[PDB]
């Protein structure tokens, strides 16, 4: 899957999602990648957001949406992707799952060009390309 | 801080230049998005995405992608075969119907009353692993 | 305030007294909200959902439904075609795949293998104002 | 359209939503009812909600999460159905379309047996059936 979102020169965000899912899913799975409040949510008031990991995790969560909101509410795109893991492992835990098989991440992009990304484990990457160039961190 | 671009992985690294392209030269984050993402479903070395894409248990690849612009317009597409370029069928959804959500031979069927084409989707090299799992 | 039960529409009301059934006895929330929309999918006087639902532009019946419990288990089906209740079909979705939504044939696949039945959902009623629509 | 919502005698929350959607929709066509953030949201916790309007104006706001989460940040069912509408319509204003052309609405119910429901356009009913009886309202 590759999640992409931005903010041109205008101040206008957009985003786009797109993957081939699950290798060897069931024939007509659908995952986060094309559900609006689960793989990808845009509001060009407050920011952007994609999501990384198990897409039905994602879907179940609304994890974008709830990434977005949390920007709305005045966290900045690093604290809203960090809350947003934090709400997601504790409901993991409520449905007595082990959090090793679960990956669920996001990245985020408000107004101002502020930006972050948090994850349930370790291993993700993302790339950012603003004017010091392209770089890629890890959340 | 404007323009500015994030993609998921490193394959996002490369994307994120094709996007660059537009941005730095003053284009809408929207068609930059869209070019950033085609870079990787044209790519067949790309197994996650578009035309290199791991297929179904089947052996189908279905394609899923979905985009969002500023004043709150969407498109998506799941579960669609034979287009490379989900994305852009996506935003045909999103600028040419009253709806927001294709999926399956409806989504295949507008895809090809916009013009796309259908193309093999499944390479050699997935077919080969489609068919090591299929035994595992 | 508890058991309690909303649905939407005029209908609701129908539907809210098996649920009810269920809610009264002490019975879960899921097999009641269960029961409660199967009895509208059930009826072909209501054209707005399962049998007797009004089709595409081409003439097909086409369901979509989703469920979700107490625990954030979900089960969704889209555009299915031929049972007639997507929301069992969705609510075994939930239970029994490591997956939470399956659209198009695949659904339909997969509701058959849980010994779903294949029906006719168009009502003469419905094909018989799908057809006048044709003309306007 | 049926959206269903209900908290049991245990006090726990479920939901279903089913449709056959928009008459004489294109072929492959799928609204909010299918999916998690549109049509349905759940949480245990907090409350849920079900949605009722146009498939598209739904999946584009995300409502139902939007629902849950403004319970979550302590409006009454009630509350959370008028404020997530009232985002909508000015959502719709920035679209430029006619608020005439647009119907979103929502049914909710919280952890306490709280309901409440809130529509763009008159028109809508929604049925509650609690211990007092069943009985059809109206937004």
């Amino acid at each position: 899957t590759i999640g992409m979102i931005a903010l041109d020169a205008q101040g206008n965000l957009s985003g786009a999602c797109t993957t081939s899912g699950m290798a060897y899913k069931m024939h007509g799975r659908v995952g986060d990648s094309p559900i609006i409040g689960a793989g990808l949510f845009v509001d060009n008031e407050i920011g952007a957001a994609t999501a990384t990991g198990h897409g039905e995790e994602v879907i179940r969560t609304v994890g974008t949406h709830l990434v977005v909101e949390l920007m709305n509410q005045g966290r900045t795109p690093q604290q809203a992707c960090k809350e947003a893991v934090e709400r997601i492992v504790k409901i993991v835990n409520r449905r007595g799952k082990n959090l090793k098989d679960i990956q669920v991440g996001f990245i985020a992009l408000n107004k101002k060009g502020e930006y972050g990304a948090y994850c349930i484990q370790d291993g993700f990457n993302f790339a950012v390309h603003d004017q010091k160039g392209n770089r890629l961190e890890t959340p | 801080n404007k323009p500015i671009v994030l993609s998921t992985w490193n394959f996002g690294l490369h994307a994120n230049v094709e996007a660059w392209k537009v941005l730095s030269k003053g284009g809408k984050a929207l068609d930059a998005v869209e070019k950033g993402v085609r870079l990787v479903e044209d790519d067949p070395t790309e197994r996650s995405v578009g035309y290199g894409g791991r297929p179904d248990r089947d052996g189908r690849v279905t394609l899923d992608a979905c985009i969002m612009d500023e004043n709150y317009n969407i498109g998506s597409v799941a579960c669609m075969e034979h287009i490379k370029n989900p994305i852009s069928v996506a935003r045909a959804v999103m600028e040419k119907t009253p709806h927001v959500m294709l999926v399956g031979d409806g989504a295949l069927e507008f895809a090809l009353s916009q013009g796309f084409k259908k193309e093999n989707l499944l390479t050699a090299e997935s077919e080969k692993e489609w068919k090591e799992w299929l035994k595992t």
